[PDB]
Parts: structure tokens; sequence; C-alpha cells
């Protein structure tokens, strides 16, 4: 008989870098609000 | 409007509802992705432990 002492099997486990991983970022455009005095289209009429 | 009113060939892309998706429309016009993925890191180093 032989003993597995020296030849024992190996388990594996990755060295995950999640602890130092950057996050996913969401973008939102800062709308030029119409609540603030934004301009409007100058629909014109004629006084005949 | 409704989904049926979109011409068939246009249904193969993003369809924006207004004014529901005006922010998404602005992002599309700006040609900027709404979600920015972080850079692809390196493949994790692999550790072996005996049993």
């Amino acid at each position: 008989v032989r003993e597995p002492g020296s030849q024992a099997c190996l388990a594996i486990d990755p060295l995950v870098g999640e602890e130092g991983g950057a996050a996913v970022a969401k973008l939102e455009p800062h709308l030029q609000p119409r609540g603030q005095p934004a301009p409007q289209p100058l629909h014109t009429l004629v006084l005949a | 409007a409704k989904k049926e009113h979109v011409p068939t060939w246009l249904q193969n892309t993003h369809v924006y509802s207004w004014p529901k998706n005006k922010k998404n429309i602005l992002l599309r016009l700006l040609r900027e992705e709404e979600f920015v993925a972080p850079p692809r890191g390196p493949l994790p180093t692999l550790q072996v432990v005996p049993l």
C-alpha cells in the first residue's frame, strides 16, 4: 500500500478581485429645465 | 401612438416613447451609453490548496 501524504489532491479557489472592483455607473443628462425660465418658440400672429 | 403604428422595419431598433423616455432620447442623440461598464480587469490568480 502507498500513502497519499505527498501526492494528496489539490483544491482550487480563485483570488477574486471583486473587493477592489470598480462599480457600474449610470449616466443622467442634466436637462435644461423648463421649470427654470427656458426659452419658448415664438409662434407669431399678424394684426392686419 | 401604439406599438402597431411603428413601421415594421423600425421595430428592429430602440423605440422611445415620448415624453416618457426623453432622457433616453437625449442620451441617444448625444451618442453616449446610459450605462458605463468598468474596465475589464485581469483574470483572477488561481490558488491551489491540498486536501
